[PDB]
């Protein structure tokens, strides 16, 4: 309804709740995933580091999965994602599901 | 772990691609060691 | 008469006849074109791993998906209703010809001029002559004058039934009681065949109709002789 | 224990019991009218008493001395009659069709004319006009019953009900009486095909109905309806008001027009 | 000749018919005849949801004319959120 | 315990499971008249050497089809179990006469069988017309059997609709208004009135043939100045009503099935739904006598029946392109309930295509009476009703018994019954273009080919059926129970767990108003 | 008369288990039983009248 | 189109008694008068055997069937003619 920047913004704003809790953040990502987008890296980022005050690994993983799964067969868009949240991933210490060999079926 | 029956009316599990963080964890009781992985969680997931 | 393997109608005997077929050509394209378009959408909605699950905004396609509809109905019933109405328009018939449906026969009455009236039965198959149709040859045929515009008048004595001829496109119910009226044209000579097209009891599939369509004057010598 | 306000019945022999005097009743018929034998339909009739008698005695039991029609489970009702009501409409509306499809297009068989050749109508005037005032003076009658009762008054709730079902016994004698002294008969073509079916129909709506007003009379007597609930009382008046203006197209369509 | 005669609802009305009757005068719903007014719903003010045992059916239409209602049960305990709005709910049994 | 429970039941899940027996049982009748039809007609010559019988077969044929397999299934057997959960109610309004409506069915069965069984049985058609069915062609009590079987059919179905209008209007949640209640819910309460109007009429005419029958009125009769088509008209006010009354709670459960599976929350265009339905409810009123256009009426009176009949087609559209837009972006899962639901959309568009070719009355004078009408309703009334059927009852076969089906047997009888249903019926086409009437018994020699294919299409069917058996067997034999249900927060019916108690919504929903 | 709805009202609320059409007494049960008798029988009889009737004696 | 009458205020139990003695049942009087004063018998019809009258497609399941079921000998003929 709003442009995609007043978009992104919310849902950084959501993630970035200095507090949220665990229902929040399943909720977000819940919600997240029922648009007809794949969530921008700024979002994404945001989502994690709820995930680290949450004390939730798990989670984080998953949420890298989501990203992989809302693309569907446009498979340039996953690796952009994890590109571009790389030194998030470094920081955090979060590996991708492919480091853990949660890709293999 | 077990699902029973006589719980349909209490939060459950589910994997499902568009319902990624479900309502419960899918393993809710922990050993002494997975005790002992959650409290590591607490801390940097980089020594993991 | 049908041909094996037939697909479609009966070829055109009548112009009313050739009219339909081209007004069935045209609904039919529309009819392949709705069926496949549906197909070929449900195979796109299901066919990709993409997803969008939160509530989508209605008030939008809903017009395009009554207003286009609407259109392509209005382009099927003008030319409906124009051929409904020609079959309608007046004509002036030359001759009038009675039917009258019976368990299980038709008897026919040809009463402008003189007290013409004859029944007309199948053929058994144990009696058919080599090379006749089975189930559709009758003993005596309703010979009609070609390229004259005739009145049939349907009713029956019993039971309901139906006259039928479906090159010439015609179907009439048989209705005791009712003498209801149907126009016939034929553009040529030759022998055209139908059925008894209302369900009227155990014999229903076995009272065919057989027009035999001849220049007038033979039309005239076979009437005389009929008397 | 539940916490709504609907009712859940004990498990009920009525609905098998009216199920099979179906049966009986219409396996009966086909035996009087193929087979000249009457006794499954007499024992067909006599299932299909029983169950009504019991199943709305049950009905009885269960709101008046059980409590079970709270304000939600009476407006259920409400619907139900309303609804019962309307499909009756168009059940008679069959043979409005029939009586007008015919009249209005009458075959040469006739003589082409309506009324047909050689049938002589009842004058509207006499009985049928006498039919008329009856069953809307009923009409007057039953509304004071009802206004009587929504303002306590036993004794002229009793004595209006008596009135309103004295006048659908008195419709009921007078159509008797009409239908012997006719000189046209069911047979007479679709005259008299259509004049008794759907007079007839119309008759054993009327008798239905008085039947009706009799349980309510006798409920009453009892003390069963209070001032504020009665439904059983309002569903025999609303049906009531039903059998008089199913009478009054009756009477401007088969007696008045169709003469 | 305006007599009487005929028993009210208060002198003969029975079983739950008098059970509802009764509750209605002094303004109470035990068999849910009216629909609740939310409250607004936060953790603070959460809409309180009468039970008579540990668990009830709530049906949350999120927002006013939604043709969609979201179910879910309700437990004794901490209250729950919708799971489509978040609007606050606890159990208040028994 | 067991008499009280299932022959006097209040309960409307047990009640439900009773119409589903009976409904299911019903159809392996319908199926086996209905290969008796296709055997006779498989090769050329005379099977049964007898064709009043065969008129009898097809006679029966349609009546158990229509009043005791699909009516029984979608109304008795769907509404009943589904209804009061997806409404939260505690059970039906009338619970006992519920049970009447129920136990008037195996009666009027008893009534249709024992017309075929005296005398040469009632070989006049579902439509019954007289004079064919009167005193005369049809002398002796095989066709007064049939009319009283279609009286208690119709007294049950008049009641049932009293029930459910009244349940819907008056049992919802306080706070839940019609707007808030599920399609399903909509499809059944507007079947119900379509019932409730249309039934009565019936009951009318067939009344008047019974008394032209037996008591010597001439309603049809043009000797006491009677008419056989005012018989038409009042069989066919009710029987336009019905052809929708059979196709609406398939259309309910489509949209339930279709949201399912595709993950969603709701069905896309809920109020476009709505008006849908009642559209199609309204309209299905004024189109009857395109069941009459080759009887000798009036040109203008075909022109507005031909228009009235085409407009139809605008609500039903919208209903397939909504059902197109809940697939899309849709997670989809190919379940066999989604397969059934899926096949329904094609060949409910193909069949209701066909209804409109019909609808325009010149053609129409070529069609009637042909296997052209004969291929458009077993598209859109067979197979529509068929497939939304099993749809319904392989998705909610663990709700009512707690267990599940094998979902691949279930794929595999979902393809064998679309092959065979499109092999009966798709050459029938040709059949009636190329002038092929209905209700034969034998054909000339040219129509050979596509009879012939037909009648193999109608056998891989019969193989379908079989196997729905064994399925439906393999489940009670495993005893696979129940676990979880995903999107039970807006699928309420499912959310009392597998198979639900016997009692539920003691304590009603909680819904505020705000 | 008399109102004597309350003395009902006891009888057919008593904790006994009836079920509402047996709850008046012994004479509820006597009715119950000739009703059922008479449907039973009777539909008995209907079936062997489709008996007689299937076959020609017409 | 309320009649020439007319008294409201609040409708109750009196008026509509009032409404039944004081016009229904009087016009109910009028009507019997009327009808039991142009009642005693007409003149029945010659005879006519018109097809269209007196239908027998089946006998009647009562009597000998040919009697309708409130034949009346006075004024219902049989399909040949008035009875004794
Ligand atoms: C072992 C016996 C087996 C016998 C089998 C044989 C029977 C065949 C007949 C079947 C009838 C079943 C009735 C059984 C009653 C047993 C009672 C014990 O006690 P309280 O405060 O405790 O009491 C209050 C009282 C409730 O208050 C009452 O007292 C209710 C009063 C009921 C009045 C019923 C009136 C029927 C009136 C007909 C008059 C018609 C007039 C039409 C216009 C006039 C035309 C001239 O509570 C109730 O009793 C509930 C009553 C049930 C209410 C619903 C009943 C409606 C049912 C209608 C079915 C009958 C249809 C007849 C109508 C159609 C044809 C006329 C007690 O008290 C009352 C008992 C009286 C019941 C009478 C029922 C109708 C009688 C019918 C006459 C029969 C005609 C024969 C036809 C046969 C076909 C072949
Ligand atoms: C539609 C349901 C599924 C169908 C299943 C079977 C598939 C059938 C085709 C699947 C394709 C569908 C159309 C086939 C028409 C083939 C013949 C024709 O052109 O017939 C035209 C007329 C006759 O007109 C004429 O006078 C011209 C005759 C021309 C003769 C030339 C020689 C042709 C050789 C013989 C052909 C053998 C026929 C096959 C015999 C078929 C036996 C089963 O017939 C007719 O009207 C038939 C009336 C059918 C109306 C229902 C519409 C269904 C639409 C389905 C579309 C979805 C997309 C397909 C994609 C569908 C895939 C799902
Ligand atoms: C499920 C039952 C069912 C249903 C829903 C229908 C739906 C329709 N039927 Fe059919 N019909 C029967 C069951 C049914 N019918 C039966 C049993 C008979 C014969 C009875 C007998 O004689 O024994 C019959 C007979 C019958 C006749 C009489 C034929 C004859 O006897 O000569 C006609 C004539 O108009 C007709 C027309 C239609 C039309 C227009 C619809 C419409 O409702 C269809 C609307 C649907 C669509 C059009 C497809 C979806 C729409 C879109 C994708 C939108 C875009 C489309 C367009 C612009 C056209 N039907
Ligand atoms: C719901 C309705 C319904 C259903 C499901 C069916 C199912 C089938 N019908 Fe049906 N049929 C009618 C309603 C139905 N029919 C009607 C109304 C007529 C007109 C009667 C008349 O002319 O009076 C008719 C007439 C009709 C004829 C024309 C007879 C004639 O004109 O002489 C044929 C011929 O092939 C046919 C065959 C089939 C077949 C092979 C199946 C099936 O075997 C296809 C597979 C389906 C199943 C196996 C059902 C399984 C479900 C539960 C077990 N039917
Ligand atoms: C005070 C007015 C009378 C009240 C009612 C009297 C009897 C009617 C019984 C109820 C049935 C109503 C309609 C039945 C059809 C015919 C009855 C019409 C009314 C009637 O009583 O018609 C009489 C003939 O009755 C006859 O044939 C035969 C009468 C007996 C046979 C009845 C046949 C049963 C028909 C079954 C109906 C099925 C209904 C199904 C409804 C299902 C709804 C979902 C007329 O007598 P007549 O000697 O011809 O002429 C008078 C000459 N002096
Ligand atoms: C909403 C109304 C809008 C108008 C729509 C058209 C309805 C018209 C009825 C007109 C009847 C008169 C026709 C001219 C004479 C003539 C036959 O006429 C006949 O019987 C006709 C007999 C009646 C046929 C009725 C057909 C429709 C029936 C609908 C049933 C409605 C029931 C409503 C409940 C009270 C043939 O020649
Ligand atoms: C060959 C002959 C065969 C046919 C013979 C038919 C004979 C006659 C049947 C006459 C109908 C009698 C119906 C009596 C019903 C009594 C039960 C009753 O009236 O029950 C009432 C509920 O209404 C209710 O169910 C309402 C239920 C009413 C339904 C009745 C509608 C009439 C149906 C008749 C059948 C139609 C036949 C049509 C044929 C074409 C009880 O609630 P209340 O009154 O509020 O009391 C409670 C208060 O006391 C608390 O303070
Ligand atoms: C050819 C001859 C064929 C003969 C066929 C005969 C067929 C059937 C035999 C009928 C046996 C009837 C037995 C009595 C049925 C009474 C039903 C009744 O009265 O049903 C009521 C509901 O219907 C309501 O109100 C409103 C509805 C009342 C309906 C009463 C019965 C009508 C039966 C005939 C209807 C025909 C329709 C005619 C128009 C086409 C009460 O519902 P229950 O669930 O019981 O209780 C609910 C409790 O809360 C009550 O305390
Ligand atoms: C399931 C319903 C059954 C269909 C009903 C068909 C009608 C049957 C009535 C027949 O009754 C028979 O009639 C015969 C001649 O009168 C008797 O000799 C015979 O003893 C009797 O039994
Ligand atoms: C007004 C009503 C309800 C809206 C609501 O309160 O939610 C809506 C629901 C379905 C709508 C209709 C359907 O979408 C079908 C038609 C679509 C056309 O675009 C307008 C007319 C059209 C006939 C619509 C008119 C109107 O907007 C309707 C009737
Ligand atoms: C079909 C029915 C007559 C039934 C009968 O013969 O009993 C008749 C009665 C009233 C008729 C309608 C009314 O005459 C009004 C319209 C007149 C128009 O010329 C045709 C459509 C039109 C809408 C008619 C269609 C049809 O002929 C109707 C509905
Ligand atoms: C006995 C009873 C008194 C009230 C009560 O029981 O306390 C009275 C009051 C109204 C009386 C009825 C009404 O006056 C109406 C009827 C009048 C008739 O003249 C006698 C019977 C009739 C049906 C009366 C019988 C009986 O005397 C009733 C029923
Ligand atoms: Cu004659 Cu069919
Ligand atoms: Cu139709
Ligand atoms: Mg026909
Ligand atoms: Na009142
Ligand atoms: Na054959
Ligand atoms: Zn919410």
């Amino acid at each position: 309804h709003e442009t995609d920047e007043e978009f992104d913004a919310r849902w950084v704003t959501y993630f970035n709740k200095p507090d949220i809790d665990a229902w929040e953040l399943r909720k977000g990502m819940n919600t997240l995933v029922g648009y007809d987008l794949v969530p921008e890296p700024k979002i994404i980022d945001a989502a994690l580091r709820a995930c680290r005050r949450l004390n939730d690994f798990a989670s984080a993983v998953r949420i890298l999965e989501v990203v992989k799964d809302k693309a569907g067969p446009h498979k340039e868009i996953y690796p952009y994602v994890i590109q571009e949240l790389r030194p998030t991933l470094n920081e955090l210490g979060i590996s991708t599901p492919e480091e853990l060999g949660l890709d293999k079926v | 772990s077990v699902v029973k029956s006589e719980d349909y009316a209490l939060p459950s599990y589910v994997d499902r691609r568009d319902y990624p963080l479900p309502d419960v964890a899918h393993v809710k009781n922990l050993s002494a060691s997975q005790k002992a992985l959650k409290e590591k969680e607490k801390a940097s997931w980089s020594s993991l | 008469m049908a041909y094996p393997m037939q697909l479609g109608f009966q070829d055109a005997t009548s112009p009313i006849m050739e009219e339909l077929l081209h007004f069935h050509d045209h609904t039919l394209m529309i009819v392949f074109l709705i069926s496949s378009l549906v197909l070929y959408i449900i195979s796109l909605m299901l066919t990709t791993k993409l997803t969008h699950t939160s509530t989508m905004d209605a008030q939008e396609v809903e017009t395009i998906w009554t207003i286009l509809p609407a259109i392509i109905l209005i382009l099927i019933a003008l030319p409906s209703l124009r051929i409904l109405y020609m079959m309608d328009e007046i004509n002036n018939p030359s001759l009038t010809v009675k039917t009258m449906g019976h368990q299980w026969y038709w008897s026919y009455e040809y009463t402008d001029y003189e007290d013409l009236s004859f029944d007309s039965y199948m053929i058994p198959t144990s009696e058919l002559k080599p090379g006749e149709l089975r189930l559709l040859e009758v003993d005596n045929r309703v010979v009609l004058p070609m390229e004259m515009t005739i009145r049939m008048l349907v009713s029956s004595e019993d039971v309901l039934h139906s006259w039928a001829v479906p090159s010439l496109g015609l179907k009439t119910d048989a209705i005791p009681g009712r003498l209801n009226q149907t126009t016939l044209m034929s553009s040529r000579p030759g022998l055209y065949y139908g059925q008894c097209s209302e369900i009227c009891g155990s014999n229903h599939s076995f009272m065919p109709i057989v027009l035999e369509l001849v220049p007038l004057k033979y039309f005239e010598k076979w009437s005389a002789s009929m008397l | 224990h539940q916490t709504h306000a609907y009712h859940m019945v004990n498990p009920s022999p009525w609905p098998l019991t009216g199920a099979l005097s179906a049966l009986l009743m219409t396996s009966g018929l086909t035996m009087w009218f193929h087979f000249n034998s009457m006794t499954l339909l007499m024992i067909g009739l006599t299932t299909n008493m029983l169950t009504m008698y019991q199943w709305w005695r049950d009905v009885i039991r269960e709101s008046t001395f059980q409590g079970h029609h709270t304000p939600a489970v009476q407006k259920g009702l409400r619907y139900g009659m309303i609804l019962f009501i309307i499909s009756e409409v168009l059940f008679f509306t069959g043979f409005f069709w029939a009586f007008y499809h015919s009249s209005l297009a009458p075959t040469p068989e006739l003589g082409g004319c309506w009324p047909p050749t050689g049938i002589h109508p009842l004058n509207p005037l006499e009985v049928p006009l006498l039919n008329t005032s009856v069953l809307l003076a009923s009409g007057v009658s039953i509304t004071w019953a009802h206004h009587s009762l929504m303002e306590g008054d036993r004794k002229h709730m009793l004595q209006a009900l008596f009135i309103t079902i004295t006048l659908g016994v008195y419709f009921t004698l007078l159509q008797a009486s009409e239908y012997y002294e006719a000189p046209f008969t069911i047979s007479d073509g679709v005259y008299g095909s259509t004049f008794f079916v759907a007079t007839g129909f119309h008759g054993l709506h009327v008798i239905i109905g008085s039947t009706f007003l009799i349980v309510c009379f006798f409920r009453q007597l009892k003390f069963h309806f209070t001032s504020n609930h009665h439904f059983g009382f309002e569903a025999a008046a609303w049906y009531w008001h039903f059998v008089d203006v199913v009478w009054l197209f009756l009477y401007v369509s088969i007696y008045w027009w169709g003469s | 000749a305006s007599g009487g005669g005929v028993p009210t609802d208060e002198e003969q009305a029975t079983g739950l018919e008098r059970e509802v009757m009764l509750a209605a005068r002094k303004g109470q719903d035990p068999y849910n005849i009216l629909a609740p007014k939310a409250t607004s719903g936060t953790k603070e003010d959460p809409n309180l949801v009468p039970s008579i045992t540990n668990k009830r059916i709530v049906g949350c239409i999120c927002e006013e004319d939604n043709s969609t209602v979201i179910w879910f049960w309700l437990h004794k305990g901490e209250a729950q959120r919708c799971p489509s709005c978040g609007t606050h709910y606890k159990l208040v049994p028994h | 315990m067991f008499i009280n429970r299932w022959l006097f039941s209040t309960n409307h899940k047990d009640i439900g499971t009773l119409y589903l027996l009976f409904g299911a049982w019903a159809g392996m009748v319908g199926t086996a008249l209905s290969l008796l039809i296709r055997a006779e007609l498989g090769q050329p010559g005379t099977l049964l050497g007898d064709d009043q019988i065969y008129n009898v077969v097809v006679t029966a044929h349609a009546f158990v089809m229509i009043f005791f397999m699909v009516m029984p299934i979608m109304i008795g057997g769907f509404g009943n179990w589904l209804v009061p959960l997806m409404i939260g109610a505690p059970d039906m309004a009338f619970p006992r006469m519920n049970n009447m409506s129920f136990w008037l069915l195996p009666p009027s069965f008893l009534l249709l069988l024992a017309s075929s069984m005296v005398e040469a049985g009632a070989g006049t058609g579902w439509t019954v017309y007289p004079p064919l069915a009167g005193n005369l062609a049809h002398a002796g009590a095989s066709v007064d059997l049939t009319i009283f079987s279609l009286h208690l059919a119709g007294v049950s179905s008049i009641l049932g609709a009293i029930n459910f209008i009244t349940t819907i209007i008056n049992m919802k949640p306080p706070a839940m208004s019609q707007y808030q209640t599920p399609l399903f819910v909509w499809s059944v309460m507007i079947t119900a009135v379509l019932l409730l109007l249309s039934l009565p009429v019936l009951a009318a005419g067939i009344t008047m043939l019974l008394t032209d029958r037996n008591l010597n009125t001439t309603f049809f009769d043009p000797a006491g100045g009677g008419d056989p088509i005012l018989y038409q008209h009042l069989f066919w006010f009710f029987g336009h009503p019905e052809v929708y009354i059979l196709i609406l709670p398939g259309f309910g459960m489509i949209s339930h099935i279709v949201t399912y599976y595709s993950g969603k929350k709701e069905p896309f265009g809920y109020m476009g739904m709505v008006w849908a339905m009642m559209s199609i409810g309204f309209l299905g009123f004024i189109v009857w006598a395109h069941h009459m256009f080759t009887v000798g009426m009036d040109v203008d009176t075909r022109a507005y029946f031909t228009s009235a009949t085409m407009i139809i087609a605008i609500p039903t559209g919208v209903k397939v392109f909504s059902w197109l837009a809940t697939l899309h972006g849709g997670n989809i899962k190919w379940s066999p309930a989604m397969m059934w639901a899926l096949g329904f959309i094609f060949l409910f568009t193909v069949g209701g295509l066909t209804g409109i070719v019909l609808a325009n009355s010149s053609l129409d004078i070529v069609l009637h009476d042909t296997y052209y009408v004969v291929a458009h309703f077993h598209y859109v009334l067979s197979m529509g009703a068929v497939f939304a059927i099993m749809g319904g009852f392989v998705h909610w076969f663990p709700l009512f018994s707690g267990y599940t089906l094998n979902d691949t047997w279930a794929k595999i009888h979902f393809a064998i019954m679309f092959v065979g249903v499109n092999m009966t019926f798709f050459p029938q086409h040709f059949l009636g273009l190329s002038g092929m009437p209905r209700r034969y018994s034998d054909y000339p020699d040219a129509y050979t080919m596509w009879n012939t294919i037909s009648s193999m299409g109608s056998f891989i069917s019969l193989t379908a059926v079989m196997l729905m058996v064994f399925i439906i067997w393999e489940a009670f034999a495993s005893k696979r129970e129940v676990l979880t249900v995903d999107l039970t927060t807006t699928n309420l019916e499912w959310l009392n767990g597998c198979p639900p108690p016997y009692h539920t919504f003691e304590e009603p929903t909680y819904v505020n108003l705000k | 008369f008399e109102n004597r709805v309350a003395e009902k009202q006891k009888l057919f609320q008593e904790d006994n288990g009836l079920p509402v059409h047996l709850k008046g007494g012994a004479t509820d049960n006597i009715l119950y039983r000739v009703t059922m008798t008479l449907c039973l029988g009777g539909t008995l009889y209907s079936l062997y009248c489709l008996g007689w009737a299937s076959f020609p004696h017409k | 189109a309320s009649a020439a009458k007319g008294d409201h205020g609040g409708t109750g139990a009196r008026t509509w008694r009032f409404l039944t003695f004081g016009l229904a049942l009087p016009s109910v009087a009028l009507c019997t008068l009327n009808s039991w004063l142009h009642s005693g018998h007409r003149e029945r019809p010659a005879f006519i055997p018109y097809h269209h009258l007196r239908i027998r497609t089946k006998p009647f399941s009562w009597g000998d069937g040919n009697h309708t079921f409130f034949h009346n000998p006075r004024v219902n003929p049989l399909p040949t003619g008035y009875e004794k």
